[PDB]
């Protein structure tokens, strides 16, 4: 999520408080990135694939 | 003005060793106001002067 900071009145230096501007104010965001490329990978079989693993578990 | 009496108390009072006399005695309370008058004043203020200091962070 998006963050906001801001200074309070005691940490504003004598100098900044005579040219009356504020300082340090921060911020902070993420971005989304659009896809490019992407790859695939394919397989065919022939003759009869042969039977799975039977392991009827939760997998660990 | 007149506030309040007091208890009016009857009195024998010897004279001579032959004869007693009658008398009696009470107080009486009254209300009052006094006045009285100063010995002098002080001055009067002319003039006034004032200073003024106006602290500020720029100068």
């Amino acid at each position: 999520d998006p963050t906001i900071i801001i200074p309070k009145r005691a940490n504003i230096p004598t100098n900044d408080l005579a040219a009356r501007i504020l300082r340090d104010v921060k911020v902070e965001l993420v971005y989304n990135n659009s896809l490019h490329y992407v790859k695939i990978r394919a397989s065919v079989v022939l003759d009869r694939p042969a039977g799975q693993s039977t392991n009827a578990q939760t997998p660990m | 003005a007149y506030s309040s009496t007091s208890n009016i108390a009857r009195m024998r009072v010897p004279l001579n060793q032959q004869m007693f006399e009658n008398r009696a005695r009470t107080i009486v309370t009254f209300n009052a106001t006094f006045v009285e008058k100063d010995l002098g004043t002080f001055e009067d203020i002319e003039h006034i002067i004032i200073g003024i200091d106006v602290d500020n962070p720029s100068g």
